[PDB]
């Protein structure tokens, strides 16, 4: 299908917050830090609780849209954890991954604990709801799954990139895992067949920690409306002459090869320009573990080396008083 | 809103391409400091200026002036969007940029 | 030397924060988070800073402040820092740390980003000012550093504490590194003699964030008033008598393990892991190994100074 | 402010003992009660309360009422310490809570 | 849909094997070893491949089949793995997990090493083939897979349990991950729609072992043959009365708790009946490195015992020769 | 081929119950010991004796005689199973072992 | 002593079958499985037996025998275990550890399941038999233990390598538990002195398995026979010119460098992992600990002895 | 049974070489390739042929021919071993082997 990109219900780096301090076109709530990267819905607190929902409704009959997130922990359990909303009403605050219950539309849950003991936690379940039905937190909605996918989304050196498609009333979710720097490297979740979702609703994400604590940022949030080849508009008869087009293109990269022939000797001409690698970022949490281990041997080391020293010093001066007295 | 001044400022490019080029130009052709303007306000990298863009395009925080309102912001973006873009994309490509 | 803890210029768990949401006593500014647990100084965020002062001055001759914090972030590098700071007036904002410059007193730097280039980081500099001395971003405080050390407070599986105390015009930090639980683990970092600090001033705390970014989060922050042993007025008759504290301390330890006696049936009347297990005796195994080991060591000092005597005969 | 029936008051400490102990109490002797409200009110575990846990033990919500300013507490927690420390140490026995 | 058991498609212990060695109905070949309990198609060895395959072909337009099995290595990462056919020809010996190519059927693979590099493995993939079709085992499979569903079923404290039910054109694969003991507890993996097998043909397991060694063991295979609610056998007939079935089965259970009461005093009547837990069985592999550590500091402590008495003889020593010559 | 005097046999049936259960008995009706005949070789627990329990109840491994063939074991519980059960479960319940 | 290896009474890897199914020189039985890298003599099922011995029987007067194994199982509890012999003939199969009862000469017995209750297993039993007792299953061999000890053997790291050796009628048994990857790591276990064997047996490895299972795989059995330094004969003039050997040996370790400077820029122009290095820096940690304490043993011991010389004096 | 045109056998040694080493061989002079027969024939790494690695050097199937009877290998190993080794240690140094 056809993809237009909507910026009223978009946000993105690296100036995803206006001066005051505020995502535009968004509102935010609760523990959410809105920042000029990424978004901290919730932060790695004891009972934080986050949301950032659209200020105006969107009405598209088919949609998709990207979520970059990525959900960090120090140990191998976290938090609540995440979720992403296409609902009627703005949920904000409430007891469902920091937002209310009751909500009319749609919850894809990237749930991180395992309420219900069934060892199949982090998970990602897709849930309609019409706004009768209470999601049951302790059974991790395991009656009310619409669909369920097991793929683990903690800890990961690459930020995860989920993408929602709502299209013939078809619902499917494929995640990037973030193993691979490659953005375009999508790979099938989860679908749902004939679900119907209220026409017009607002986007949202939501983020909640229980006694264990993750941090949950979003980095990117991307809204495409979807239109079918059939359901084109009838023509884009406003371009004037494709010889324009097939003249503008070219100069435009003979600039853009231009721009970096004329960066390339300066990136060298001022010495105090560096580069900061990102592999020390990643490190997965058993093995911090073992280097942990692995530094506190060095304690040891250090007192058998002085217990070395001192026990020379003693036979050198028995070896010298012995000498003396004979 | 996107006014052939706003792009055709000479000292708006110098201050966006300080340090980031090491060659100040004292003098450039409309076209080759539009051609700039172009390029230093796609963050992304996909050559293509979205209404994401021109909400800092529009909107600056320069180092004043209150910060422009929502709906006047939407207004004017919705208005460069449906004047110079044409693809029904929701992105503006360089022909699209330099036909407007 | 005797201490009496002050509540004022203090701040723990496990209900830190009031309903009103700010610390008693304290002051929180820039990108602090206080919680019920903790303080999140400065978040895991680009470009934070953030800063807990006292209300009021503290008047104190001689004074120990423990401080437990955690310093945790995903990269190996780390971010700007901690700093603890006895000063004359709340510094709050600024760019030293989360704080600000020109401070009049004392402020001893956790720096864990090597800006300087020297391989030396992190580590804990003692930095005194009297308020007409910029302090040097770049070079870690080189210059003007009273005192150093080199220690490794990152990524710890237990929390970094942290004694700091002026006594006799010397200020001692003393630091146990986190590899124990237990409180009392210092060991000695650094220290400065004949140092002069104002005689009222303020306790802050302070963080901050570059490039790179940790959480700094403070536990407890505990504050002693220091006296001589000479130097304290005794008074007669003061305390209660020793009969009656008997008599009162021993119904009390009868009636404690009287409540464990009522708990311990009822908690299964009504209801860690592996792994975690075994790493927490993985870390009590290395730190009894330290323990005989310094147990060697001093029986080798005594079997030393022994000879000694018998080298003097 | 250490009141002789706010430590006596048998409710509040069922409160407090509710959930960590399932063994509800009718009757309690004055001593019984006391030793509630001295352990319930000790979470550092040290056998001491100080300045920062009687804070905790006069301002807690419970379930209202206005937050107490806190030159008042300064002036309350002050007045138990110079009344009952003896000890001079900044911790509150329970020999010196017991005198009142 | 009614459920017909068949033995001659099935296998299951505690008499797995007759006394020649050999299990009944089924043929064995590769490094397969027969056992009374299980079947270990391969074991923790280099280059190890086996297959165990029906003797008979089976004709079933509608199926149930029920896998029990445990997958179990010393490392993190593990062997080639595992497979359950439904082919028309006898696979035996090949390169595709134990079993050859070009397969005419349906092959559900439980992959536990990650040829591709996508970091999504152990996986179970669906993959349907004619017979034409070459199996990339070097890409695990990823462009002619008809299902996949990313579940770990190594090292597992209890045995794994698949269902694969082939019923109205629609093979439907439900997991029970081996967290709990209780058998009935399957989860839902995938499933494929509208796949058309042969009509008739032979089932099997295989199994493979690359550079690394996993043992692979199956415990018990069952057959089931489904029968649609409108394609049911006309009628029962064959029942006699209902009164003998309410006369049979109280005496039955009469018997059954008379035989209870009978074996209760006689457990405790010989002392040397004892009875052994299953604690010990299992590990995880963070677990066991943790506790090989631990064991390690051991020989430093006893080290550190013997120092401490050597430098106690030798204080004791020159203290009483100090006190001699003095 | 599941024979009356097979499972009427005492002594087949004490030798399965020896070890087992400690109470050794002379005598039994021989309702008795086709209980015990049907719930010894049940060995999964689910009161049911499918083909593959009656393949070890057939053939057998006592401490011989060879082994008995494939085609002939798939024939004897074939005609087993088709005269037994008439639920068509593939299983017989124990009022079809009574029956026949 | 001097050591003479013995090719056909041993057995090693990376080739150690042929392609016919069998271990050269070595006849398996049971249900041994013989591979390219080591033979898995019980697998972990129930109630499997396996043992390979030699074919032909070896004379030798002393004789030692370096054993690497891998005990493996997936719980804490094992097998019936594992066992060495030296035989008058081949024992094949048996109920005792896989083998035959009833053996004429020495058996060291690697047991790793308690039968007789002690809380005292895994151990190594070795048991000297003429062929007129009966091996105690049961009792785990406690009644006619010429020696024991208790290591743990089970689920180590790195294989563990046990050296038998027969001399001057002594058999000792030092065993490295396979905490290190060094091969000559042997510590002492047991020794047994004065003990008579037949002069001319067969070498024989064997185990098995109970209702517990585990994996018995020996990677690989080297046979050396022991000679005295005063009665090995000297052959004069047997050796090649020294100077011959000194060019051909530095002609050698030229081109050997050669060889590999040859493979190093061709292996990455024709194209261990993070926690497994991790672990394997741990364990080599702990080995430096070990190895500083030893010498430090040492150290007191040279000062000890140093001390009595003087107090002699 | 170590040859002298077994050894200098220049398209065995370059099927060793071959995967190990990226690069062929041409031509090779004799100590060239026999000291590439002793390398590829050394896997213990220990610079040492004993006769287990004899063994898999004689009696390697390559890619056909009847495996060879124990005995023959026996006498051969054996007359390497009486001719060769001088050091009565069990191992064949590059000198002992250098020598034929
Ligand atoms: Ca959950
Ligand atoms: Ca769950
Ligand atoms: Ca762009
Ligand atoms: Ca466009
Ligand atoms: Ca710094
Ligand atoms: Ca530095
Ligand atoms: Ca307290
Ligand atoms: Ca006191
Ligand atoms: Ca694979
Ligand atoms: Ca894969
Ligand atoms: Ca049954
Ligand atoms: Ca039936
Ligand atoms: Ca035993
Ligand atoms: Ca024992
Ligand atoms: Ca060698
Ligand atoms: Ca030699
Ligand atoms: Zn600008
Ligand atoms: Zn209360
Ligand atoms: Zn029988
Ligand atoms: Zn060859």
């Amino acid at each position: 299908p056809h993809r237009r990109f909507e910026y009223k219900y978009s946000f993105k780096g690296p100036h995803l917050v206006q001066s005051d301090g505020t995502v535009p076109f968004w509102a935010h709530a609760g523990n959410a830090i809105p920042s000029s990267d990424q978004i901290r819905v919730a932060p790695s607190l004891k009972s934080q609780r986050g949301s950032v929902w659209t200020k105006t409704k969107a009405a598209f009959e088919n949609w998709e849209v990207e979520v970059t997130f990525r959900v960090t922990g120090r140990g191998r359990i976290g938090a609540d954890g995440l979720a992403i909303w296409y609902a009627e009403n703005q949920g904000l605050e409430g007891p469902v991954f920091g937002s209310a219950d009751l909500w009319n539309g749609v919850g894809i849950f990237f749930d991180s604990f395992d309420n219900d003991g069934k060892k199949n936690n982090p998970a990602i379940v897709i849930i309609g709801n019409n706004g009768q039905i209470h999601y049951d937190h302790q059974n991790d909605g395991a009656s009310q799954a619409l669909a369920s996918c097991q793929r683990d989304f903690r800890n990961k050196p690459y930020p995860v990139r989920a993408k929602i498609t709502y299209y013939q009333n078809t619902l499917t979710v494929m995640i990037n895992n973030g193993f691979t720097p490659d953005k375009n490297d999508y790979e099938f979740c989860a679908k749902v067949e004939n679900m119907i979702i209220p026409a017009q609703g607002h986007f949202g994400i939501s983020a909640a920690t229980g006694g264990l604590a993750d941090d949950h940022d979003v980095l990117s949030f991307l809204t495409f409306q979807l239109t079918e080849p059939g359901k084109e508009p009838p023509t884009p008869d406003k371009e004037i002459s494709e010889k324009e087009k097939e003249k503008y293109q070219e100069e435009f990269e003979h600039f853009q090869q231009e721009l970096d022939k004329k960066k390339e000797e300066f990136q060298k001409g001022h010495p105090d320009l560096q580069g900061q690698p990102a592999e020390e970022i990643f490190e997965s949490v058993g093995d911090r573990e073992l280097r942990q281990v692995f530094e506190g041997q060095n304690r040891i080391h250090l007192e058998i080396k002085q217990l070395n020293r001192q026990l020379d010093m003693i036979l050198d001066e028995q070896r010298r008083y012995v000498s003396s007295l004979t | 809103g996107l006014d052939k001044n706003t792009v055709h400022d000479q000292e708006h490019i110098m201050e966006h391409l300080e340090g980031v080029i090491n060659k100040p130009e004292a003098e450039m052709s409309p076209q080759e400091l539009q051609l700039h303007y172009f390029k230093m306000h796609d963050y992304d990298g996909n050559n293509l200026l979205d209404g994401l863009e021109l909400s800092t395009a529009i909107t600056h925080v320069h180092k004043q002036a209150p910060l422009m309102s929502e709906d006047e912001l939407i207004n004017i973006i919705d208005g460069v969007l449906r004047d110079d873009d044409k693809n029904n994309d929701g992105y503006i490509d360089y022909a699209e940029f330099a036909k407007s």
